[PDB]
């Protein structure tokens, strides 16, 4: 149907640009116009430029004039958006959507209805590294409550994301996988907790940490420490 | 129809002119959708693809003429492809590249139609010889290998052993001359080639210029017209992303009028769009204006009049 | 440049009756603005194209109104699949601002967080770090202030928090209090407190542990 | 012969510009084009603009658009390069060299062969001061090796 | 914008046989790039204009090749006047990047540095400063890490190094380790160590002195 296929999840340090393909299919291209809108995580959204595929009309926005360049490839209906002088505030999901060209023959459109699936762009200068698991989880194990909270600590990995499964994904109840956070050292932190009761000491609990961008896997068997 | 039956030939070639970057000539003109913008009106567009131009390693120059063998082999390969697409009864839309390809693009056209007439829309005459040049670039010498009257004033440049001079001096018309060498102007006044420089275009107006041009070529006998269009002949306010821009050129209105009057003869039989250089726009907006201008020139060559076009069915239904 | 303001910043309404929203413009956009349904981690799906008319595949219940300064979005048949952040977009003035965000939560009887703390591993002490994380699980609503203290003297600039989306079943929230210290600052002090504060907690819940206690 | 005489070694604090003369002699001017290339010490080189003396064609580079202005004086064949909003990263040896104009009559040239001798430009806000010599040098003098290193 | 990469970052070849270099382009420059001979403190002299053809005053031996992505520069008859940094320049694409630098050194049997240290003058203590410089003279190759220590605890952010060009006769290098301290930080400590490390040194050479020792 009316789609916009994008590609792809790319990390650039402050350096060269993150030119994103926005491939259109299903509708007649050069009869509408693709615009772009950014979204920092936990924030609003900002329109950031609009090309008309009818005739190459740039029409950018404030604060990046300048930084963005936007082109078309209308043999194969993709539309591009480059960047310049990249910066760690531009960690966003760059969506492309269709305004409709505002020529004379192009139909009435004002409302963004193809929407592309977005593009994970995080702009950082860190190196791709393995996570470091430093957990404490009693196995359960006391220090007076019945409900035994327990969890792993995923430390110092880059880039996003990891995959966190508890006992090869079999432990699914009580799983609270937390959204990651980015340190001041430009590395990332994440955690997840599963909560059992104090009536189950014989539950071997392994978080299965895997960071495929570093292609590293840490399967962490955790045991309690000595009582009495 | 008889006209607007296009066979597109890409030709990403740069070794005639110094400013490297016209190798993205067919790439940018196709990614701006020249094929799709032709296919609305009744155009039997058949893309024959870009040509594979080899890289001759020992391309030893001439005295002043530089890269001779690469340009000679490129134009021979292009002339073969143009003769192929003119045996299919199409209109040989060639789009490069640089004017060094027009040797093959007119020679392969003359292998099928020996009585063609060239409307050479350019800022320059491009009529330098290998003896009278100063730059030695072969984008400034395509015409002097083609004229029959210049047989004998041309040394045997390596790679150009195949070039037979195919057109005469009274069968070529220049429109838009505003930067002419002294050697070029001496050749242009010795051979008596009918030229419409920007003095005559400012005097007569583009209506009288195109009327006298079509009366000069098609007044005696109906014959194929080979518009070899350069994008520096238009004013650099409209096409700044070209190789050798010269200010004070033909306006975009006047260029569209030239191509519309060529179309309304119905005798267009080959189009050349050369010297598009997308790597020289100071902004991408300059590249966008250049490529939209060249695409609009090609579309107005193949039927898109500015007054409008309709398919011959009733629309009030 | 027109700032588009949405009067419900957050919203929590149980699956049921109407959940009429607001989008106020700073000028007269005049029946030319839109509505969206950005689910978390998804593309913003279009709800309404120009102030009404229910754009092409909307089920039965997302009518709106406007014309032309302060607009509405009615969710008459609430349908708990619709728990997503809603955005209004002006279009017929450039540049093309959106709204702010209208996070329609789930509305239940307010749950108490299970305030639980964990020391850093001894594995981390062999690395030179100390990450003390206090996990607060299954609370509603979101608002909890967590205070870390150096044996009773408060901590700043090392505290990180990771809030979840609202859970599908119990409609609660979860939160880590990621506090990272050095190996040296770990060994200087013992009692590491997690002063949590929720609306269900009449007293601020302080969860603590001594160094090398367990 | 084919030369480019430059002038001169100038120090500007962050303030006004370091407009450098690049005087051409020996070859026909307005038949080629002078470009400019910077070089921080212990670094590579960066092209930073090119005028064609045929007709005043600016054609600058990225990150300074903007900061550079480049003119000609082709009565006496010098070519100028100013600056704007000076900064301590612009401590470089500004070379001027000849690309050749890319017009229609100008000959084939792509390769920088007049080269000027360079221009010492250090951009700082310090004051011109005397050195302070604090040496230790035994005169020689021991504290066990035969070779007596010593220096100021 | 095309990044031009040179595969020998440094080079050390004795006066003798071929010293073929590399310049890789990021696109097809296609036989349109150049070569240079920037001596230290000089203007970059042109070697090759367009991938060959030996530009106008080159002696006998600086032929190259290309066409069109990864190019070569052959120094067939090495001739030890040619010890200079070589640069490749693309020209037929804008903007006009150069290479990185191809510092052709001199190749001898690796020399040990004479690790020597000096206190600040008593004249400098009457000014309020303390510049402790450890001079390392006549070493080959370049790579030496020098560590300063506060009586055994390492020093940072005051260390300056000044490397020489390679000497004409013995083909070695020389280096100061310019460490500047205050008058107060000078008088606090005595044993000021210069932990030098060269490839000829199997052990890290530590040269030290006490305060007011000599």
């Amino acid at each position: 149907q009316v789609q916009l296929v994008q590609s792809g999840a790319e990390v650039k340090k402050p350096g060269a640009s993150v030119k994103v393909s926005c491939k259109a299919s299903g509708y007649t291209f050069t009869n509408y116009g693709i615009s772009w809108v950014r979204q920092a995580p936990g924030q609003g959204l900002e329109w950031m430029g609009w090309i008309s595929a009818y005739n190459g009309n740039t029409n950018y926005a404030q604060k990046l004039q300048g930084r963005v360049t936007m082109t078309t490839d209308t043999s194969t209906s993709t539309a591009y958006m480059e960047l310049r002088s990249l910066r760690s505030d531009d960690t966003a999901v760059y969506y492309c959507a269709r305004e409709g060209a505002y020529g004379y023959r192009s139909p009435y459109h004002n409302w963004f209805d193809p929407w592309g699936q977005g593009t994970l762009v995080t702009v950082s200068s860190a190196k791709t590294t393995a996570p470091s698991v430093y957990p404490l989880a009693p196995v359960c194990g006391d220090t007076t409550g019945s409900s035994v909270t327990l969890g792993c600590l995923v430390k110092g990995y880059f880039p996003e994301p990891v995959t966190l499964t508890w006992n090869s994904g079999s432990l699914s109840s009580g799983v609270h996988t937390f959204p990651a956070v980015l340190q001041s050292d430009l590395y990332t932190l994440s955690s997840s907790v599963t909560v059992t009761s104090s009536t189950w000491p014989s539950q071997s609990i392994t978080c299965n940490v895997a960071h495929p961008a570093s292609s590293t896997k840490v399967d962490k068997k955790i045991e309690p420490r000595g009582p009495t | 129809a008889k006209s607007r039956t296009i066979g597109i030939i890409g030709a990403p070639f740069s070794k005639g002119q110094p400013r490297g970057g016209v190798e993205e000539g067919p790439t940018v003109l196709r990614k701006a959708g020249l094929l799709e913008k032709l296919k609305e009106q009744e155009c039997d567009v058949k893309d024959y693809g870009d040509l594979p131009f080899a890289d001759i390693p020992n391309d030893s120059p001439f005295q002043i003429v530089k890269n001779p063998r690469s340009v000679g082999k490129a134009s021979e390969q292009l002339a073969g492809k143009v003769a192929e697409v003119k045996k299919n009864g199409r209109i040989s839309l060639v789009l490069g590249g640089d004017h060094s390809l027009a040797i093959g693009s007119i020679s392969g056209h003359a292998r099928v139609h020996p009585d063609l007439g060239v409307i050479w829309v350019d800022a320059h005459t491009d009529i330098n010889t290998p003896l009278t040049t100063t730059s030695g670039n072969l984008h400034g010498q395509p015409v002097s290998f083609l004229l029959k009257e210049l047989k004998g004033k041309i040394p045997d440049v390596p790679g150009f052993s195949w070039v037979t001079p195919c057109i005469s001096a009274k069968d070529i018309v220049y429109i838009g001359l505003r930067d002419v060498d002294p050697g070029e102007h001496y050749i242009l006044k010795t051979l008596g080639i009918k030229y419409f420089s920007m003095t005559e275009v400012d005097r007569l107006g583009i209506g009288k210029v195109m009327e006298e041009t079509l009366s000069y070529l098609l007044g005696r006998k109906k014959r194929p017209i080979h518009l070899s269009f350069d994008v520096d002949g238009l004013d650099p306010s409209f096409t700044p992303a070209t190789g050798t821009p010269v200010v004070g050129g033909l306006t975009y209105r006047e260029g569209l009028y030239i191509t519309e009057e060529i179309y309304k003869t119905g005798l267009l039989s080959g189009l050349d769009i050369m010297e598009v250089n997308p790597s020289l726009g100071k902004t991408p907006e300059e590249v966008t204006r250049t490529v939209n201008t060249a695409v609009a020139i090609t579309l107005a060559c193949f039927g898109l009049a500015r007054e409008g076009n309709h398919k011959p069915i009733d629309y009030l239904n | 440049e027109i700032v588009m303001t949405q009067s419900p910043a957050t919203l929590s309404l149980s699956p049921g009756e109407r959940a009429t929203l607001s989008c106020r413009a700073s000028q007269s956009v005049s029946s030319y603005l839109a509505w969206y349904q950005q689910k978390p981690g998804q593309a913003p799906r279009l709800l309404i194209y120009d102030a009404s008319n229910r754009a092409t595949g909307i089920p039965a219940r997302f009518s709106g109104s406007g014309s032309g300064t302060d607009f509405t979005l009615t969710i008459s048949s609430l349908e708990p699949e619709d728990f997503a952040v809603y955005y209004c977009q002006q279009h017929s003035l450039l540049p093309r601002t959106f709204g702010g965000g209208t996070k329609v939560e789930i509305k239940r009887a307010d749950a108490a967080p299970t305030v639980s703390i964990f020391p850093p591993s001894s594995e981390q002490l062999t690395s030179g770090g100390a990450s003390v994380v206090c996990f607060l699980n299954n609370f509603y609503p979101k608002d909890i202030n967590v205070k870390w203290k150096i044996d009773g003297s408060e901590r700043q600039n090392g505290v990180l928090n990771s809030w979840t989306d609202q859970d599908s079943k119990d409609s609660t929230y979860s939160m880590s209090s990621t506090l990272t210290l050095t190996k040296d600052e770990y060994e200087r002090h013992n009692s590491y407190t997690c002063e949590a504060t929720h609306k269900t907690s009449t007293s601020p819940i302080v969860k603590s542990f001594n160094r090398n206690e367990c």
